[PDB]
């Protein structure tokens, strides 16, 4: 098992920039496929970006492509999400999750979850 | 990515004794699956031993392009982690590694451990089940990038459910374009073979396609 | 005079999320330790997660990383965020608290329990 | 003709012992691998114990040491000795065998399954 | 955790002797409390004799006391039962069992069991 | 067995006294419960019995055989058995009885290597598992006096109930014990009770005296 | 040699509450005495609160006493600062620091430092 | 060094079956070539069957060929001998032996021996 | 004619967007091909194809089987430094010590009392990102192959170490061996025999440094 | 064109803090892997700390845990927070950046260096 804790959320001006962090506590952090997920008010948890244990594979939601960047530091047991050129649509609770199975982007395959961070954008 | 040819091949383990293999003939084209069936003691392993050069033919000729990965009937585990056992001196690629594990039904077992693939094997660390051992041995063999894959009865100590998943996703899907020689006596496996060789007491009782075998 | 009220239970699909909440009401001077316990059919009552006044948390091996215990000391409430639910988590969830009643002259605690919330995970 | 017939199932108390048996009948040339599998309600079918023709056995972690698989090659029968039963062992137990029919010209096998036997571990028992 | 296998059973005339053996295959043999249990035809499994992991504690059924002796060899992962001065009452299938819990003689506390050996007197 | 008369001590010279005019007498085989608010001076009182805190005024009397259980669990590199027995000689009965009482048997038997699994470059245990191993080590040590500073702090109420009843009350029944606890459930079973608040003794007496509000 | 990273900072109204976290990545976390330090605009880094390696010793600045609480989780390699009943005086960059030497509250004895988090208390 | 103990011997009617077991107590069981040997009273120890450490090589005496089967379980440190269709000729003390040298069927090459078990075939 | 690619196209998922579209190049024996491009261009995927992990839907790939691949992402196995470097390969002191020197590892290794006999865990959490990257590159260059695929090895290295490694290892030590380097640095591109610039699976440029300079 | 401008250096006492800052100015399309380097008199230039665009950091053994490298991608600035200064940290601190000029048709970088910052740590 791994215990996840996100940070970096808050209020931002449109076209802004925000960087989210997620530290994992536990063994074999490199085995887990890390992912960032967002839950919009009223909506379901949608996938944002994923990283393979190695860091070799990175996948992003079509909506965030070219603006968001997912990164990993296995030595620091941390996963990051750099959110550039933010739009009011990105307002949601950002969750960091770990998957013990190789290469899926569906949140159903992610067993370990963090508490989440609220990220608000105003035009 | 090789051609496997045998022409009128006969060999003996002991000088002047009974030949272990008598007049063996076959041609396996690139990327094909040859199924080697037979009774216990038929000479199946001995045929693979010959391809490896451990058995010299007394008569006949054998041709192949080297770069062969061999999976033993008998699982073997080296002291070290699961990852250490699978990669075995072969450069590490995450995609290839995690794909092989998935195909060989190892992901669930490995994820059950807190240390995952970093769990230490052998007496020092842990004792795995016969099936877990067999899966790790097959994983190691399929992880090795070779032109020819010799799989001697790998499903021997596996349950029929796991064997079905491994055969379909590993032998048939993962290694689809690689030349493979699979020692198996299961019809379920034989139906998916390109060519079939049936051995009985060193002799070739059948050689041909599944349709040819069906017509008997 | 002092009472623990659980809420948030119900029938969910496997993989679903759920947030159990348990609030301490009445004459409370202070609360020391709070925890979530569960009892599945035929099995004995066991801990899920515990939380100290200061916020130090412990988890059952089966729930560590999937479930998160939190507390609002201002609201005298303990929360259990249950993620990636499995049919193995179906049980009756009980809330516990070490409460000091306002009437007590010294900082001495008493064990209080909730009535329980049924959580059922379908497959 | 190949028929696999399980027996020995029933309703027992927790801690009880039980011996399941499964015999292969018909035109059987040879059988090589035999095994016991189980399927609990809602859950998928999984292995319990397997046995090679020569007698080498493998077990599920949940049953290893408690259950014992054995075979009588003369009687074409596989047995599951189930000790210290837990309510977790409640399931339908299936028997499997890799059988060569007498009709087959070569030593080629086919997978055969039993109809199942229900085992229920509960205080509903005597 | 431990796979048990008994041996030494068979047919003997009354007043005779028989020695049963039980080898355990698995890790931490010394943790287990080993026991010999008998199940007569028509009867339930009854406790015969028990050994603590150390070998420091040995307990016997009142019926077998003074005639049967339980011993252990942790280096050989074996437990033995020396059955002297046998009576026809001792006819039963003798089982060898391991318990991961300290000091119980109730077969309900024993999780791992062997195949058993028939003893006829 | 343990006696303190008009005892006062300071951690820093010219500061506020950590303990102010402490008085108590604990007879052989008795259970003293030490209750109080956070920072009351409970651990500091135990530190004084250990000699780590020297009194500025007053007198302390006791027999040297002390086994101390810290509020904060500590685990040495090595096996579970290595951690519990420590310096002490091994006795199977004593060992397996202590494990049972401290609710460790089930956890230990869950491992294939049992008590021989390596702890500390090895498995990581839960807060409760660590607290139980630390308490087991303390109760395994044969001493005349047992100082148990908040051992149930990181334990669930169900395990704590089992441990208090079968270990503190049953296993250690005839030994002199000082238990740092603020639970009524524990206080009812105490021979004498000391309640501390900001270094001062707010209550000292029996459970019946405490009951008489 | 531990790498420290703080989180939890931001804007809050007076009388409010905020919880700061600090994860350290490196070996022998338990050896270090952790401390929270604040740098007010124009002022030097002042001591706020400290914890000994195992958490047996906790010390606070007179100004924050009774309102702030320092806690530790050696299993999670984190140190926390719960800041209750905030005053506008507490506006400063909060730093988390590690000391390889036993028991000093002076920032001069702390070798490893984090990036810091801005905490703003409005009215 | 390895200590061997055989079991499974006894009296049987001709055409019958018997299964002998032999457990080895010692290190590196897999290194040893295990063998079954029979000593007829007033006859030299005769080779019956052998199995390589791996189990890859099995050899039988011409007399027992097709009726006897040698098997191994390295996890259980045991070697077995399944004796089917027994003749009165097979009456002998069956010994279990280990060889530290690769592939010889001569009993002179086997250093470690068991106590033996009497096998009697009547009618 | 060591490495040849002809009208090569491949897909990671059937029916999806091709990861590589109509790729053409010929790398002669002992030459240095620089593979540049934007993030997600298909550079690693091109190397994956040479390795046989990616099968082309259309086109043909020709090369001799002896390949040594250096990942973008460092991996260290449990064991000593020497165990990590020499790996499956046999030990030769000249080759070992020359590779250490070229890969800027000698100073780091000599800083340890146990030197190359220092035990590393999995992932080399004890070592720095640069130390990990250097050990990974050392292992790759210690393997004797006909073709060297170096996928962004200098990614977690400082510019000074990278300069030393590029000059003494990639250029001096591996001078006579055909090698493919995934790099977007002009400093590296100037020393390349041929340059392939990828953008969204397509070849935007293929030619010499002088040809690239004239754009 | 593009320039790198370091600031924040000076003479400090041992144990003091210091924040070096280095900003990239001019026609910059993107910046990759900025870092800090130092050169003590007579000795050769070596790394202090490096930072990837994504924010992954590496440190020299001598500075790991004491120094912190950070970057503002919006401001195209790299920062070196130097804590618990030792007289061993006395050197000229240089800033490096892999910059893609807007003028470039492809996403190719060029190495840019700062003029240097003198940091002197006194025992007294
Ligand atoms: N290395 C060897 N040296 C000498 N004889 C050998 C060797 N390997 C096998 N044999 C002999 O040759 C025959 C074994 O053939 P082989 O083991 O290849 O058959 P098989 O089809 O693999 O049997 P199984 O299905 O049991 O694996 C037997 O007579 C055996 O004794
Ligand atoms: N070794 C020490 N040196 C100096 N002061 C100390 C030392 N240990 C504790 N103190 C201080 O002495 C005071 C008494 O704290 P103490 O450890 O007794 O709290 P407590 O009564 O045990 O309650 P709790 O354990 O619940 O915090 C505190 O102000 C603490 O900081
Ligand atoms: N193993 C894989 N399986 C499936 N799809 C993959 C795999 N590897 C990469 N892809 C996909 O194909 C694309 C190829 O990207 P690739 O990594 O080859 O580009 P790149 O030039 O190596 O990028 P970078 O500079 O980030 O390394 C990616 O966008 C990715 O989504
Ligand atoms: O015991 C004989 C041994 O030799 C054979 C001969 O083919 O195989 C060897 O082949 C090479 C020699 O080219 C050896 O290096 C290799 O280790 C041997 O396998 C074979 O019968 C036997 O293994
Ligand atoms: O997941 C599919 C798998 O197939 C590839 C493509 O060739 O490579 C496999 O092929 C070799 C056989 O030559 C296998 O042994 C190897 O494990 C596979 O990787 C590759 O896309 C994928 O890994
Ligand atoms: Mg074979
Ligand atoms: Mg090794
Ligand atoms: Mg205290
Ligand atoms: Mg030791
Ligand atoms: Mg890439």
């Amino acid at each position: 098992q791994v215990q996840l804790q996100e940070s970096g959320g808050g209020l931002v001006q449109a076209g802004g920039s925000l960087r989210l962090s997620c530290t994992a506590s536990g063994r074999a952090f490199s085995w887990y496929v890390m992912g960032w997920f967002r839950q919009a008010p009223g909506k379901e948890r949608e996938f944002v970006a994923t990283v393979s244990g190695n860091g070799s594979r990175r996948d992003y939601a079509d909506s965030v492509k070219g603006r968001f960047t997912i990164s990993r530091d296995n030595a620091k047991n941390t996963v990051y999400l750099q959110m550039n050129s933010l739009k009011p649509e990105d307002t949601a609770v950002y969750y960091c999750a770990a998957s013990s199975t190789y290469y899926y982007t569906d949140p159903e395959k992610y067993d370990y979850w963090g508490q989440g961070t609220q990220v608000t954008v105003s035009s | 990515t090789t051609e496997v040819v045998m022409e009128n091949v006969t060999a003996f383990w002991e000088e002047g004794g009974t030949p272990v293999l008598k007049d063996i003939n076959f041609k396996i084209e690139r990327g094909q699956l040859l199924a080697v069936a037979g009774s216990t003691g038929a000479g199946k392993t001995s045929l693979l031993m010959m391809i490896m050069g451990e058995l010299e033919p007394s008569e006949g000729k054998i041709k192949h392009s080297g770069r062969i990965s061999f999976c033993s009937q008998f699982s073997w585990i080296m002291p070290g982690t699961i990852k250490e056992n699978i990669i075995f001196g072969v450069s590490y690629d995450e995609y290839r590694y995690r794909s092989v594990i998935k195909a060989c039904q190892l992901e669930e077992d490995i994820s059950k451990f807190a240390e995952k693939d970093n769990i230490v094997l052998g007496e020092g660390g842990i004792t795995l089940s016969g099936g877990q051992r067999a899966r790790i041995s097959l994983a190691r063999a399929v992880y090795k990038d070779a032109d020819l894959y010799l799989l001697d009865s790998p499903f021997g100590y596996l349950d029929v459910l796991t064997e079905k998943e491994i055969f379909e996703s590993c032998v048939c899907k993962l290694m689809a374009n690689k030349t493979r020689i699979l020692v198996t006596s299961k019809m379920e496996h034989l139906k998916k073979a390109d060519k079939i060789l049936i051995l009985h007491e060193g002799s070739s009782y059948f050689y041909g396609t599944f349709s040819e075998l069906q017509n008997l | 005079q002092v009472q623990l009220q659980e809420s948030g239970g119900g029938l969910v699909q496997a993989g679903s999320s759920l947030r159990l909440a348990c609030a301490a009401t009445g004459s409370i001077r202070s609360i020391n330790n709070m925890g979530w316990y569960r009892q599945a059919p035929g099995k004995q009552r066991g801990m899920v997660a515990i939380i100290t006044r200061v916020g130090n948390t412990d988890y059952a091996d089966s729930v560590k990383g999937r479930f998160t215990i939190s507390r609002d000391n201002a609201k005298n409430t303990v929360y259990l965020q249950m993620n990636s639910l499995k049919p193995e988590d179906t049980a009756t969830y009980y809330c516990h608290a070490e409460i000091t009643e306002q009437s007590r002259p010294f900082y001495l605690t008493d064990d209080y329990w909730g009535q329980g919330t049924q959580v059922t995970v379908s497959s």
